């Protein structure tokens, strides 16, 4: 319609994240933060010993 | 929060399922290394332990 | 005592649950969530908040 | 103004998510069929 | 013979061939492995981490 | 702060952009004292938009 | 005019004259300021603290 | 204990209710301060994000 004049995309997923504390002098987060959808193709992102 | 979990809880027993599939490659593999090591080694006969 | 005489008081129940064991059909399931969690919807809400 | 084009409302194409997976795949079903305990 | 495919990164590159029986049995030992399954289950609990 | 109109939608962007902070001869330096430029500015009944 | 009076200690010895709309109507920003209350939200949990 | 805080719990709003207009307090001061430092300056005219 020509009164929006555009779209947005919008995107759900899933992440898995590792259970990582956060650093006291981090430059950012370090938890391998992925989506789920790459566990079909890489299936250890998941594995937990 | 008194609302309940969202469809996402489901999502723990899709990853478990996951792990699954992939807990049978690893094995899968793992297994045909140590059945390689067992065969060039001198055993070509059944026997218990091996 | 205390007296509140009018203010809003929204009361949290909490989570109303025993950590026990729930056993679970892992035949065959699926998941889909939606853009509720998110409240991005709307018509996008955050930059349609004025339509006039 | 002069000219009032839009840059605020737009259409919003709610994409979809729907995942699933079965106890274990064919893959490792027919390899490790699955038996109960 | 019957083909089977995954996607498992670990198995790419790889062909594996292995007997089963021609028809499937519960808990049949000649099948090549067995996945030994017990129901999973979910626990939801207010826990104090730290 | 605003929400982040692309990208995570948990983002909070911040984009401040001010043409109207002043330094006048009134305004001290963190230490207190209206010295340097302050001086000069006091003395010229200058003050700055920056 | 109308007269509104504290006892906060913040506020001692001052008289600030501010406008405000004589029929105060909701959410008219013609009040000199607005009190946006949401909620108080009461929890109650058995933590284990330390 | 089986018999909760049945009166007392209400003192956690009392509590906050005061909070809520100390703010009210602080925020009017600190608004002055602003307004004092914007009019003393020379913003004698409607603008934006001063």
């Amino acid at each position: 319609n020509p009164i929006e004049g555009g779209v947005v995309q919008v995107l759900p997923y899933i992440a898995v994240m590792k259970d990582v504390y956060h650093e006291v002098s981090g430059v950012k987060m370090d938890n391998e933060e992925v989506n789920m959808v790459e566990a079909y193709r890489d299936p250890s992102i998941l594995d937990d010993e | 929060t008194d609302e309940g979990p969202g469809e996402v809880v489901k999502a723990l027993t899709v990853n478990t399922n996951i792990r699954n599939s992939n807990n049978a490659v690893k094995r899968m593999l793992n297994y045909l290394a140590q059945l390689r090591e067992v065969v060039h080694n001198g055993y070509n006969r059944p026997k218990f332990g091996i | 005592t205390n007296v509140v005489t009018n203010t809003p008081i929204d009361v949290c129940k909490g989570p109303d649950v025993d950590g026990t064991a729930d056993k679970i059909n892992d035949k065959k399931i699926h998941v889909s969530q939606g853009l509720k969690e998110f409240q991005v919807a709307k018509g996008d809400r955050v930059e349609n908040e004025i339509t006039e | 103004n002069y000219n009032e084009k839009s840059q605020r409302d737009f259409r919003v194409v709610t994409i979809g998510y729907n995942l699933a997976a079965s106890r274990q795949d064919e893959f490792a079903e027919r390899i490790y069929p699955t038996t109960v305990i | 013979y019957d083909i089977v495919s995954t996607n498992n990164q670990l198995f790419d590159g790889k062909l594996v061939v292995i007997p089963t029986r021609a028809v499937q049995q519960e808990n049949d030992i000649l099948s090549w492995g067995q996945f030994f399954y017990v129901s999973t289950v979910i626990a939801d609990l207010p826990i104090t981490r730290g | 702060f605003q929400p982040d109109l692309v990208g995570d939608t948990r983002n909070a962007v911040i984009r401040f952009d001010s043409d109207d902070l002043v330094v006048s001869g009134d305004t001290t330096f963190i230490d207190g004292s209206a010295d340097g430029v302050i001086n000069d500015l006091k003395t010229a009944k200058l003050s700055l938009r920056l």
